[PDB]
């Protein structure tokens, strides 16, 4: 339970994609499945959080992402 | 929003066949889809806010949908008032 975190995914768009998530998962999980809600490629956009770009290996325990935090995503 | 209120018409649709009752669907007064990735499989909750006349009667109902996997790609799960 705590071991989830809710967060949301803000396109250029104004699109906002919202994920829930185990804290160790990697975020790789959830950029491809952001990918093919939005029919999008990975090899054409990148994701970012508080400015900096993601591993797709990182989790979000190791960003410390909190409950509610947004990743942004661009096109490459 | 189109894709959302055919979720909430099955939303109601079940409501009625899951309890014998005549609820009137009027429209979506709030929607949240969340993608699940907590488990093996992905699934995706629909957290809907819409309106029905009970009696003819405006009310205010909440609704949770699960969906296998992704949406652009159904179950209700609890229906109720605010």
């Amino acid at each position: 339970n705590n071991d989830h975190i809710n967060l949301k995914v803000a396109g250029q768009d104004g699109s906002v994609v919202q994920f829930k998530i185990k804290r160790h998962t990697p975020l790789s999980k959830l950029m491809k499945a952001y990918c093919e809600r939005q029919g999008l490629s990975m090899r054409q956009i990148r994701f970012r959080f508080d400015g900096q770009p993601i591993n797709e290996t990182d989790t979000p325990a190791q960003l410390e992402m909190e409950d509610e935090d947004t990743i942004d995503v661009f096109q490459q | 929003s189109l894709e959302i209120e055919e979720l909430a018409r099955f939303a109601v649709d079940e409501h009625n066949k899951k309890e014998n009752a005549l609820l009137e669907f009027v429209r979506v007064v709030k929607a949240k889809e969340q993608i699940d990735l907590t488990q093996e499989w992905v699934f995706t909750m629909y957290y809907l806010t819409l309106e029905a006349k009970d009696g003819g009667k405006k009310k205010l109902y909440e609704a949770k949908v699960w969906v296998k996997g992704l949406t652009n790609w159904k179950e209700l799960q609890e229906f109720k008032p605010v």
